[PDB]
């Protein structure tokens, strides 16, 4: 019921900005945290802000820069982050908080029980590039068969991956990307369906790279 | 300031799984459980120590109070495969805990294992990948070896495995060869030979190229 | 004149009373003296004085000059000390003390009677100007949750020569 802005990357040393809407909003919220999360290392408090009183607090990694920004208007969400580094590449989670615990004054602290969809910020000097999608074709032979996509050649991550406009779910796997030696990631989604479908069921493979703005469909057919 | 311990758990389903949380400074009852499911956000669990949030199930059972917390899940479900974390409320900096990754353990499964050779249409760039798939096995170790006209192969290959799969508690593993068009169009018979518990011996699928 | 406002609050785990400072908060139903200095370590959030309309009173060294920390800062006091309005500013006053229960002092606006005009048996609770009404104020709700289902009128007072219109809650 959170929803945040999609993914992007940004030189070292640039500016993102990233928000977050509501629906259906506004509900009672009294504070607005964020709270970033790299691939190696535990959960991190980045900051907040409690909109009623415009008081705002950070932590000491993030004390110099860092704004954020709640419109009870809209009810939307802003956090800015300026002069990024390697370090600050993480998945970071909006968070909205209900009810308080404790208030130091102006800030009040309290659980957070609202948290946000997430969104992957990449710190890379590299370029961004869209991926290249290729089936993974059922070998025609329980009489349950496989079937597939390769995701090759992108950057940054994610790439989300659907199957038959999220119709088909059960049985779908979305692998890890792993990382290329050509610094570029690959990633492969496969789906185990009845044999006797294979030529009557029809499989589109939807893929998503939002920092690149790609939105392909593939079809995928045995042979 | 927070500790979890363990790292990692490891248990059987209907059974109890507890996680403590040791914090350097006291903090009294601002204390918080979350859960991570794979791919998600974390979900509020607990608050307050020992508060459940609404919606949670009795089985989720916080304690504890000033430097001493623990977690008490008592009848384990498939579900319940996610990091959980700990997260205090009380000093100036707002501090999570490392997190505690939990498996659900479950029977001895095979891996379904197949193939798949490189599209024609990648070949037309000059690369060719070959993809083995082991689907819905059980538990996460397995082997994977890449043979080329029944030449081991090494250097060549990535793979990439699933979290635990919340309903089935399986784990699927995805190994990709990767070589050029000329080195691929220079050998006919692509095999993949994989090893598990549950296999009393290597299963290994293999294709011709184009065929 | 925000920064004024004390805001010392511990603890929530009871009640979660504290939300009625932002909203309103979801309270168990059915649970239903002179005033001088109070220290603002005891004081979440505004402080309501009645003339009787309801007024603020923010923060202020002792004394007097306000201090626009959020008390907070060790200095910060309320000062009320106060007479009643043929001839003072106000009657009483009515916050909350950190732990969540509400503190009162002074005497209420009704109490000029005499008689009668203050509630049949007399008072713990509120600001009443009637026997069957309080005063209506922004943090009445979290200050006297009772009240939540009390009914709204536009309401008249006189005291000493002025004239005071008013809002109050009534049963
Ligand atoms: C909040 O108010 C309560 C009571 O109104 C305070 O607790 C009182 O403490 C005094 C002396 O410490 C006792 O004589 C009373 O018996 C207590 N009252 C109750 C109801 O237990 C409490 O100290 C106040 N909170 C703070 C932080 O001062
Ligand atoms: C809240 O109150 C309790 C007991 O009154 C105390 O032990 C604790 O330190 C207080 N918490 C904060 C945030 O100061
Ligand atoms: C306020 O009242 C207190 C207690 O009665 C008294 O000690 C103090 O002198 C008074 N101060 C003022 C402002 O008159
Ligand atoms: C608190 O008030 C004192 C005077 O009592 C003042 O000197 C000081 O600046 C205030 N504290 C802060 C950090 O503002
Ligand atoms: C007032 O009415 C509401 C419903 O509008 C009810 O839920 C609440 O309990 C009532 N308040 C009291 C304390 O009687």
């Amino acid at each position: 019921l959170l929803e945040q802005s999609g993914a992007e990357v940004k030189k070292p040393g640039s500016s993102v900005k990233v928000s977050c809407e509501t629906s259906g909003g506004t509900f009672d919220n009294y504070a607005l945290n964020w709270v970033r999360q790299a691939p190696g290392q535990g959960l991190e408090w980045i900051g907040g802000v409690v909109p009623l009183f415009g008081t705002t607090r950070n932590a000491q990694k993030f004390q110099g820069r860092v704004t954020i920004s709640d419109d009870k208007s809209t009810g939307t969400g802003h956090m800015e982050l300026r002069s990024l580094r390697s370090e600050d590449t993480a998945v970071y989670y909006c968070v909205r908080s209900v009810t308080p615990r404790y208030c130091g004054g102006g800030f009040c602290y309290g659980e957070f029980d609202y948290w946000g969809q997430g969104t992957l910020v990449t710190v890379s000097s590299a370029s961004t590039k869209g991926p290249s999608v290729f089936p993974l074709a059922p070998s025609s032979k329980g009489g349950t068969a496989a079937l597939g996509c390769l995701v090759k050649d992108y950057f940054p991550e994610p790439v989300t991956v659907s199957w038959n406009s999220g119709a088909l779910t059960s049985g779908v796997h979305t692998f890890p990307a792993v990382l290329q030696s050509s610094g570029l990631y690959s990633l492969s989604s496969v789906v185990t369906v009845p044999s006797s479908s294979l030529g009557t069921q029809t499989y589109i493979c939807n893929v998503n790279h939002k920092p690149s703005n790609t939105k392909v469909d593939k079809k995928v057919e045995p042979k | 300031e927070l500790t979890q311990s363990p790292a990692t758990l490891s248990v059987s389903p209907g059974e109890r799984a507890t996680l403590s949380c040791r914090a350097s400074q006291s903090v009294s009852s601002n204390l918080a459980w979350y859960q991570q499911k794979p791919g998600q956000a974390p979900r509020l669990l607990i608050y307050g120590a020992s508060t459940r949030a609404t919606g949670i199930p009795a089985r989720f059972s916080g304690s504890g109070s000033g430097t001493e917390f623990t977690l008490t899940v008592s009848r384990l479900e498939p579900e319940d495969s996610a990091v959980y974390f700990c997260q205090q409320y009380y000093r100036s900096p707002l501090t999570f805990g490392g997190g505690t990754k939990v498996e659900i353990k479950r029977t001895v499964a095979a891996p379904s294992v197949f193939i798949f050779p490189p599209s024609d249409e990648q070949l037309k760039s000059g690369t060719a990948s070959v993809v083995c798939l082991l689907n819905n096995f059980y538990p996460r170790e397995a082997k994977v070896q890449w043979k080329v006209d029944n030449a081991l192969q090494s250097g060549n290959s990535q793979e990439s495995v699933t979290e635990q799969d919340s309903k089935d508690s399986t784990y699927s593993l995805s190994s990709t060869l990767t070589l050029s068009k000329a080195d691929y169009e220079k050998h006919k018979v692509y095999a993949c030979e994989v090893t598990h518990q549950g296999l009393s011996s290597p299963v290994t699928k293999s294709f011709n190229r184009g065929e | 004149h925000i920064n004024s406002t004390a805001l010392n609050c511990n603890e929530s785990l009871n009640t979660g009373w504290l939300a009625g400072l932002f909203y309103q908060h979801k309270f168990d139903s059915s649970g239903c003296r002179p005033c001088g200095i109070v220290p603002a370590k005891s004081v979440c959030g505004p402080v309501y004085c009645f003339t009787p309309s309801p007024v603020v009173v923010g923060t202020t060294d002792r004394s007097g000059a306000p201090t626009y920390s959020w008390g907070a800062n060790d200095t910060d006091v309320f000062v009320l000390n106060n007479t009643r309005p043929p001839l003072g500013n106000w009657f009483g006053c009515t916050w909350m003390n950190s732990t969540g229960f509400t503190k009162v002092c002074g005497a209420p606006p009704c109490v000029i009677g005499g008689t009668l005009l203050c509630p049949t048996d007399c008072c713990g609770s509120g600001p009443w100007i009637t026997p069957r009404c309080m005063v209506d104020y922004p943090y009445r709700l979290w200050h006297y949750p009772c009240t939540i289902n009390y009914t709204i009128f536009k309401v008249r007072m006189y005291v000493g020569g002025v004239e005071h219109r008013l809002e109050a809650a009534c049963n």
